[PDB]
């Protein structure tokens, strides 16, 4: 098939990024 | 006193039936456990006084010997007997079925009584033939039971050890073999080869 | 061939015994090992809604209190011990 | 024949590796002269090697498929000489060398600065305390008896 | 407030430190911020649904990847010349060789080959399709579904248990043993008959038509008139070909023992008489405690009558209901240890007796588990006694627990502990002197002077149960015997038969080798056991710190007074003994693996001689199996065993990283840190950009975890890599 | 800040609060021992915790203890 | 005078102490009824700190 092509990419570069920029805009939070 | 120069324990005064001062484990310093001992003790002589009537009788009238007695039950299908005869009722599953129900009343009719002189002289309705009316005799009277009542667990005791040596042979055979020749029948080729 | 109709009348040698012989026993055992608790304090008593006993279903009216889960149990054990012997027979 | 096991003087496999040994040895004895001294040496080898293999037929050993002697250390009485009458002397030798060491440790205690009798051994009081640890099962036994082994 | 929202003082750190701190605390409700114990409790059950959850989500996740991209269907028609396929592979960085390389089995692309065995369970159990599979992983998503919502419910306040709920022990302990033991291998057997013994026999059971065909040919009736017997008629012949319908019988309920002689693994319906009958034992054992009823037991009476008149164990059992109810960590601890012993006998029990068909013969398979299992054993088996540590320096009161079981345990820790150092040194000296011994025989060319033993009593033992390979003939093995006699028309043939077959792991040949690596292995168990008691009795204090409660379970030291106090709390002596717990499964899994590998090869004899010196070890098990897995990729090419050299590499790397931390402290490296803040702040275009959080160096107990998880993982890897790799690359 | 305590067991012999690198200890008035002494830790926002104190204190066990606690930009002796 | 005599042997009964359950030999006393801890003992073994002196309550002491 042709999903391997596009799930592989998306949870190995997309995702990790997003996760950490929200992880470290949550660390780096204050009030 | 059991050995004549050794010192009594402290809670044997030798007031008791049958105290001699034998204890040198010292498994009866709890007064609670001592109490429950005698009882104990108790049972197993009488239950060993029935056994060895029971143990030489059949055996001296040619009947086979006591361990004869149960390899019919081993079998399927064996049926007991009684003085050369057959029971009707000498099947394995009937025999059980009796033999735990009947007991299984009278034990637990015996754990019931809260007395403890009661636990091991009752009195009462076993003495049909008034021996306890004498107090006096009556000490020597216990002091009586209690000395055949370990010398018949010793004899037990003998019985079951000498099977062992000697496998298929009665307690009486074993008394004929060792009254022909005495000097090479007895227990020293056993406890050497 | 034994009947199974008949071998299951163990239930009630063992209902006869339960509550003609061993009731005081288990009565007295029953009294004297009390409700569990947590420190001091039964489960009921101690918060927990879902351990109260069940007063209802213990009043009967038999004369010595013969009670509907001593009747289960015991006739619980009469049906073990019956299947018991009707499966070891028959081999 | 416990566990399957063979002796050693039956066994074909203890033959083959005593062969083995000696072909090896005698093919390094060829490249000297015979009065030579390593030539000397090689057929002391040799004869040492027959010896012990001799030796070891004649004690009654067990070998196993692979040719090689086993020990049987359960009790029985055709094999007490590998594990049990050796064991009893170290334990005698362990035993006086306890008692002794011990009793020296005892016999300073009293001093005044006994820390300084520890690093500068005192000669004569231990040579006089050296001969007594012959007999110490006896002493440490009556010791026990006493109750004074243990401290209280 | 910020990250962490439960630890004030952490928040208000200035440094790095807040956020290495905020992520290792999260899971230690004890110490959050205004904690109550019913806060505890209903995080703890959460937790608990969430991990349900994640283990469903695991399953269904297998399942799905093993239906889409494997090759079960081919594999039932030739499972011994067919290897499993686990999953597809889309690596953007291969090259062409790459691609070849991997391109197995009967597969389109590079795909891997799987060492699981779930194909040979699911194949055993019935599962014969891929739309099995599809359906499987449908229900076990649905699974986790219903997880998540019965974890979120219970959070809400009108669905909130209170603690005297959480403290219920005898109803917990009787609905458990009745229902989630009981009950479940109830249903088991009734799966195993109704659907697996057809399934073997080449019959086509499922949802649509398993109301209309009878598991036996009589129905229920012989089991309401208890002719029971009926059950165990016409069982599979010899001849029996597993999957269709030649040779196949009609019974359900054996006691045949043994093996099929075709998959070499257990009976069908031997394991369904087996979970009947544990059945039926734990349904009658759940009755045993007192509940609402007015009939049972109470424990705490239980306990509190279970004192010796004698006094010889001070007041018994008194007062540990409460001690054990009111602890959490006593259970954890109670729960961890009997979870790692299970986990040792699954291990050991799972490679000598195989139940899945065909899994005997698959050599790569059967290591994989068996050191999978070991390992995480051996992991658990430390927990247990760390949480008991844990338990006493946080939950004990010695008050309550006057004169107890537990409170006499810590009156004579001395002499624990110096039996334990005594028994751990004397194993010790005589088992490396030993090998030293025979090392220096053989280096002299003189190997009839070794000191070998014979393990006589093991020998004994296996006579005992049958095997003939040593004439001992006692009991089983003496036709004469009653124990022989007793059990000689039941299940003694076959098991006769399977114990005196020596190409199985039933029973193995034993010899010198095995006497001394036996040895070293109850050594190793004995300092790691003498380290984790040492460790657990000392937490409340000591000689050198009376005090030590004071100071909590984790903690870096007392400073350098008193000649010096490193490593002197109880989590430094849990981090001491996960060595020795790794050196011990090091040494267990090689003594497995050389074993098995030289019985599986023919060559049996290699091992038995040359297993009893040290330089043999290292000469014919690392040296020499280790050729194919440095070959992998070469200056000429490379084959599919490159990525296992790879992984060999990379555990070697990370192993030796921890090194680094292990060793080299911190005040070598705050200084270091110092001078580079200075660097940033003086370099032009780099000082207008700053930092919110202080760079500062990994405390002192951080930097021992961060070397302790280095250490395992470059172990755990490496030793996979090689392991798998060497049995693949000979037996496929 | 980290926790200093002090116990009645002191005898005021002054070695804690010279042996201190920043200023928290001092000695202050008191009877209950032959010197009448006894030591103080009024500034433990200034401590560091090398626990230079408890390696001068003569007696068995400490009479000044010193507990780690919250950590701040002064106890971690950052000059950044 | 207050508690045991000078040059008398006293064992110690304060848990967290080095000498716990052993010996020493009292070498003065503080009449001073405000002094917490008037009993000095040394102790023939050094603790983990090279000293062999220590002062202790009437209460942890006692005549052996
Ligand atoms: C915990 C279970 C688990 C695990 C370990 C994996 C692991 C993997 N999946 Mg995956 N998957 C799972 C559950 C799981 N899956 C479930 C439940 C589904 C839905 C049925 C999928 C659907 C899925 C697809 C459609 C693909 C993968 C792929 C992959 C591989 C590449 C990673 C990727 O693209 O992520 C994707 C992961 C998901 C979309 C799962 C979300 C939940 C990787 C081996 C890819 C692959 O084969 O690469 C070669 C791919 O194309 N998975
Ligand atoms: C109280 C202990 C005791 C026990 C357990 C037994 C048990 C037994 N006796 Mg027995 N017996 C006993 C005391 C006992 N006896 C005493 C005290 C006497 C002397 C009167 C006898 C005299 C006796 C004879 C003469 C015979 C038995 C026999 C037997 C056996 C079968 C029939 C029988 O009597 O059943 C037990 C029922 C009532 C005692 C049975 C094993 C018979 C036998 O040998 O069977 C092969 C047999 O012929 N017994
Ligand atoms: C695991 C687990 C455990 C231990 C519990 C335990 C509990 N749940 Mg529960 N629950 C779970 C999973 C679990 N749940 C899941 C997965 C869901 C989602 C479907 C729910 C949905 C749920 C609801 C909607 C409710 C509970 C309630 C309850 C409580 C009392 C009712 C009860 O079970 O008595 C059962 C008693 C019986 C006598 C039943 C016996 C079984 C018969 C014979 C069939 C009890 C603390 C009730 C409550 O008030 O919570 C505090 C409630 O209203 N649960
Ligand atoms: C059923 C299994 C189980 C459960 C529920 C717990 C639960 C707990 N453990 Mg634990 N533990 C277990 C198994 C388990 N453990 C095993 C098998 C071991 C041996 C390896 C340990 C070793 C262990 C230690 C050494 C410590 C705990 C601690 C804790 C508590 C806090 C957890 C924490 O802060 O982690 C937060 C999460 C992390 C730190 C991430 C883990 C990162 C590592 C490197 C792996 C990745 C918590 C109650 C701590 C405690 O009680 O402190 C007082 C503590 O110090 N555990
Ligand atoms: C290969 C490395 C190695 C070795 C050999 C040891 C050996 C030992 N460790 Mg150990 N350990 C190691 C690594 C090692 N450890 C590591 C990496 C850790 C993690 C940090 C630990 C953590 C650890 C703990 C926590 C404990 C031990 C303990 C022990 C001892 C108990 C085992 C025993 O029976 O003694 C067998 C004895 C020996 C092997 C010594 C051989 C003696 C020879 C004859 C010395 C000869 C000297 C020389 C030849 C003569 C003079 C010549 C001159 C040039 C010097 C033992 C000495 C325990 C202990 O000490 O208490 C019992 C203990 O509690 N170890
Ligand atoms: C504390 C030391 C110790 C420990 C932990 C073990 C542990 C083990 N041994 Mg073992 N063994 C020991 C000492 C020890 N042994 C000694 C000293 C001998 C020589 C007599 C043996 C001889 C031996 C054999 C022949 C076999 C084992 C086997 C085994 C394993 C199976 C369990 C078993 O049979 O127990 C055995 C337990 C004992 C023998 C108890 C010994 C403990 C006492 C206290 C030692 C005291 C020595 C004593 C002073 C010697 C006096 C002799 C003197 C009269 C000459 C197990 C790992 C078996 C195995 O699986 O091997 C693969 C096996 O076949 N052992
Ligand atoms: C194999 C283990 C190991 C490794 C890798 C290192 C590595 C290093 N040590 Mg070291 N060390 C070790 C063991 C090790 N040590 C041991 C056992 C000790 C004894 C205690 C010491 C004692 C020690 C001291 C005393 C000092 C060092 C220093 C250094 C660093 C030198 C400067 C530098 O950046 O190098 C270059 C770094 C490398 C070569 C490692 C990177 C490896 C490759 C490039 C991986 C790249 C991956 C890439 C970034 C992508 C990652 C993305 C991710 C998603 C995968 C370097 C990181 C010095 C330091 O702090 O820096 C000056 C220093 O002063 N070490
Ligand atoms: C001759 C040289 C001594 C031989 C005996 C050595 C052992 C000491 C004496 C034991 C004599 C004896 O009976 O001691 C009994 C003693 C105390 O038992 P209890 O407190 O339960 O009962 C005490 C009452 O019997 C007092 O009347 O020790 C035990 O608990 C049993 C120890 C052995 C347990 C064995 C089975 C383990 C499973
Ligand atoms: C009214 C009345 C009466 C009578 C009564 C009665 C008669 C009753 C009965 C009752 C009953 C009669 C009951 C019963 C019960 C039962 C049960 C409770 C059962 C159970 C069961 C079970 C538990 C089982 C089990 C099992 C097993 C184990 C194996 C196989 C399978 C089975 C399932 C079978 C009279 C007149 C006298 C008087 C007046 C009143
Ligand atoms: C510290 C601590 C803790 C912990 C602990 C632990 C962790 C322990 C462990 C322990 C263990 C881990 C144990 C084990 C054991 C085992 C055993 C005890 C076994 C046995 C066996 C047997 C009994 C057998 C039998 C038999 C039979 C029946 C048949 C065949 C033969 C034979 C012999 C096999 C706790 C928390 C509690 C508390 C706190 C503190
Ligand atoms: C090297 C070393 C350092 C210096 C190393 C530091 C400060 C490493 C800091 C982390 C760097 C930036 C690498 C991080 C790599 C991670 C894989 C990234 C984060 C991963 C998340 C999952 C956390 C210490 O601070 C230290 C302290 C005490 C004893 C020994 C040592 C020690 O050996
Ligand atoms: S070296 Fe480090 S851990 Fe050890 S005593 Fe000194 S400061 Fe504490
Ligand atoms: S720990 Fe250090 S900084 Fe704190 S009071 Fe003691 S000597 Fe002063």
């Amino acid at each position: 098939n042709n999903l391997p092509s596009i799930f592989v990419p998306l949870v190995g570069l997309v995702f990790p990024a997003i996760a950490m920029a929200s992880l470290f805009l949550h660390i780096q939070k204050n009030k | 006193h059991w050995m004549p120069g050794e010192p009594r324990p402290a809670y044997l005064d030798g007031s008791a039936p049958g105290d001699f001062g034998f204890d040198p484990l010292g498994l009866g310093e709890v007064p609670a456990n001592l109490e429950r001992y005698k009882e104990s003790e108790l049972i197993h002589c009488r239950w060993a006084m029935l056994a060895v009537p029971g143990i030489l009788v059949p055996e001296a009238l040619g009947y086979g010997n006591w361990v004869k007695a149960q390899e019919w039950a081993a079998l399927p299908g064996g049926q007991a007997t009684y003085l050369g005869n057959p029971v009707p009722w000498g099947t394995l599953p009937t025999i059980l079925a009796i033999e735990f129900l009947a007991i299984a009343f009278v034990e637990h009719q015996r754990s019931m009584e809260k007395d403890p002189e009661k636990k091991k002289y009752p009195g009462g309705a076993f003495d049909p033939l008034g021996y306890s009316k004498d107090p006096k005799k009556l000490e020597e009277l216990k002091v009586k039971e209690i000395k055949n009542g370990r010398l018949a667990l010793l004899a037990f005791v003998g019985f079951c050890v000498q099977q062992s040596a000697y496998p298929g042979t009665g307690p009486l055979e074993n008394l004929a073999t060792h009254l022909a020749d005495p000097w090479h029948n007895n227990i020293g080729d056993i406890v050497i080869p | 061939l034994s009947p199974s109709i008949v071998i299951s009348l163990s239930t009630g040698l063992s209902l006869f015994l339960g509550r003609f012989v061993f009731f005081n026993f288990q009565r007295e055992n029953v009294a004297k090992q009390g409700l569990p608790e947590q420190n001091g304090k039964t489960h009921f008593e101690a918060g927990d809604d879902r351990a109260k006993e069940y007063v209802s279903l213990l009043k009967s009216n038999d004369p010595i209190g013969f009670n509907i889960v001593d009747v289960l149990a015991w006739g619980s054990i009469g049906h073990i011990v019956a299947y018991y012997i009707l499966a070891t027979s028959s081999n | 024949d416990i566990s399957g096991l063979t002796p050693c003087k039956d066994s074909k496999q203890f033959a083959k590796r005593e062969k083995q040994q000696i072909k090896k040895l005698e093919s390094s004895l060829k490249l000297y002269a015979p009065e030579s001294a390593p030539a000397l040496a090689l057929n002391a080898q040799i004869e040492k090697t027959k010896r012990r293999f001799d030796n070891y037929g004649k004690y009654g050993l067990l070998c196993g498929s692979d040719g090689l002697p086993h020990l049987i250390v359960n009790g029985d009485q055709r094999h007490w000489g590998e594990f049990i009458t050796p064991g009893i002397l170290f334990l005698y030798i362990a035993g006086w060398i306890g008692w002794v060491g011990r009793s020296y440790l005892i016999a300073i205690s009293g001093e005044k600065k006994p820390a300084m009798k520890e690093i500068i051994i005192d000669v004569p009081l231990a040579s006089r305390i050296i001969f007594r640890g012959f007999i110490w099962p006896v002493a440490a036994y009556r010791e026990f008896l006493n109750g004074d082994l243990i401290a209280k | 407030l910020r990250f962490p929202r439960f630890s004030q003082g952490l928040a208000q750190d200035p440094t790095t430190r807040r956020i290495w701190f905020g992520i290792a605390t999260a899971h230690d409700f004890e110490s959050h911020d205004d904690i109550t114990e019913e806060r505890l409790y209903q995080n703890i059950f959460a937790s608990h649904f969430g991990q349900l959850a994640i283990i469903f989500l695991w399953t269904s996740g297998n399942l799905f990847h093993v239906a889409w991209q494997g090759n079960f269907e081919t594999w039932v028609q030739d499972p011994l010349h067919v290897r499993p396929i686990a999953h597809a592979i889309w690596d953007p960085h291969f090259g062409q060789p790459a691609v070849e390389a991997f391109t197995r089995g009967g597969a389109l692309g590079p795909v891997n080959i799987a060492y699981s065995g779930v194909y040979q369970w699911w194949y055993t159990i019935g599962l014969r399709t891929n739309e099995d599979l599809y359906t499987g992983a449908l229900f076990l998503l649905f699974l986790s579904a219903l997880s998540l919502i019965g974890g979120w419910l219970h959070l809400q306040p009108k669905w909130k248990p209170r603690v005297s709920w959480f403290k219920n022990a005898e109803s917990r302990l009787n609905h458990h043993l009745s229902g989630l033991f009981g009950v479940s291998s109830l249903a088991w057997t009734g799966h195993l008959v109704h659907v697996a013994i057809p399934a073997s026999r080449g019959e086509y059971v499922r949802w649509n038509n398993f109301l209309n065909v009878l598991p036996h040919p009589q129905g229920l009736g012989p089991l309401f008139t208890g002719q029971w017997n009926l059950y165990a008629q016409n069982p599979d012949s010899s001849s029996h070909l597993f999957g269709t319908s030649q040779g196949s019988g009609t019974a359900i309920l054996t006691l045949l023992g043994g093996f099929h002689p075709q998959t070499q693994s257990l009976w069908l319906t031997d394991m369904a008489h087996h979970h009947l009958a544990i059945a039926i034992l734990f349904l009658i054992a759940g009755h045993m405690y007192r509940t609402n009823f007015g009939i049972g037991h109470s424990i705490k009476d239980l306990l509190e009558a279970h004192i010796p008149p004698g006094g010889r164990l001070g007041r018994g059992h008194k007062g540990l209901y409460d001690t054990i109810n009111n602890s959490i960590h006593f259970q954890l601890g109670l729960a961890l240890a009997s979870l790692g012993v299970i986990t040792s006998l699954v291990a050991q029990h799972m490679y000598s007796l195989p139940a899945y068909a065909f899994i005997a013969q698959d050599f790569t398979t059967q290591a994989a588990l068996y050191t999978h299992h070991q390992y995480i054993a051996g992991f658990i088996m430390t927990g247990a006694f760390a949480h008991g540590a844990i338990f006493f320096i946080r939950d004990y009161n010695p008050e309550q627990n006057e004169d107890n079981v537990l409170a006499r345990m810590l009156d004579h820790k001395e002499a624990i502990i110096s039996h334990l150092s005594w028994a751990s040194l004397f194993l010790g000296f005589h088992t490396l002197g030993l090998y030293v011994h025979n090392d220096v025989m053989l280096a002299f060319g003189t190997p009839e002077k070794q000191i070998l033993i014979e393990p006589i009593f093991a020998q004994w033992i296996q006579s005992a149960h049958g095997k003939t390979s040593y004439g001992f003939d006692v009991l089983l093995s003496s036709t004469s015997g009653p124990a022989f006699n007793a059990g000689r028309s039941i299940w003694l043939p076959g098991w006769l038969n399977a114990i005196n077959e020596n190409s199985n792991s039933l029973f193995l040949t034993i010899g010198p080798g095995d006497f001394l690596v036996h040895h070293a292995i109850a050594l190793g168990l004995h300092t790691t056991t003498l380290i984790l008691v040492k460790g657990a009795l000392d937490a409340r204090g000591s000689k050198l710190m009376p005090d030590k409660k004071d100071f909590g379970y984790s903690f870096p030291c007392d400073g350098p007074g008193r000649g010096g106090t490193c490593d002197i709390s109880a989590w430094d002596a849990f981090y001491l003994a996960v060595f020795w717990m790794l050196n011990t499964i090091g040494w267990v899994t090689f003594y497995w693996h050389w074993k098995h590998i030289t019985l599986w090869q023919g060559n049996v004899s290699q091992f038995n001689e040359s297993s009893t010196y040290l330089m043999g070890w290292l000469r014919d098990y690392l040296w020499l199996n280790s050729s194919q897995l440095i070959n992998g990729y070469n200056p000429f090419g490379m084959n599919s065993l490159s990525v296992w050299a790879w992984m060999f590499l990379f555990g070697h790397l990370v192993w030796a990283t921890g090194f680094m931390f292990l060793i080299s402290w911190r005040g070598y490296w705050q200084e270091l840190i110092e001078t580079l803040a200075w660097a940033h702040e003086r370099t032009p275009l780099a000082n207008l950009i700053r930092w919110k959080d202080k760079p500062v160096a990994l405390s002192i107990v951080q930097a021992r975890l961060v070397g302790l998880a280095h250490f395992s993982v470059g172990y755990i890897f490496t030793y996979a890599a090689f392991l798998i790799a060497s049995t693949s690359g000979k037996f496929g | 800040s980290h926790s200093v305590k002090i116990y009645d067991t002191c005898i005021g012999c002054t070695q804690c609060v010279r042996a201190c690198p920043t200023d928290v200890l001092e000695m202050i008035p008191w009877d209950g021992c032959k010197a009448k002494q006894i030591a103080s830790a009024p500034r433990t926002e200034d401590c560091v915790g090398c626990k230079r104190c408890e390696s001068a204190c003569p007696t068995d066990f400490l009479s000044v203890r010193v507990y780690l606690w919250h950590e701040t930009t002064r106890s971690m002796g950052l000059a950044y | 005078p207050i508690g045991p005599k000078r040059g008398s042997k006293v064992k110690i009964l304060r848990r967290e102490s080095y000498w716990f359950k052993n010996v020493g030999s009292v070498v003065a006393v503080d009449q001073d009824p405000k002094t917490r801890y008037p009993v000095v003992v040394r102790f023939a073994k050094v603790n983990y700190a090279n000293i062999s002196t220590n002062n202790y309550a009437l209460d942890e002491v006692e005549e052996v």
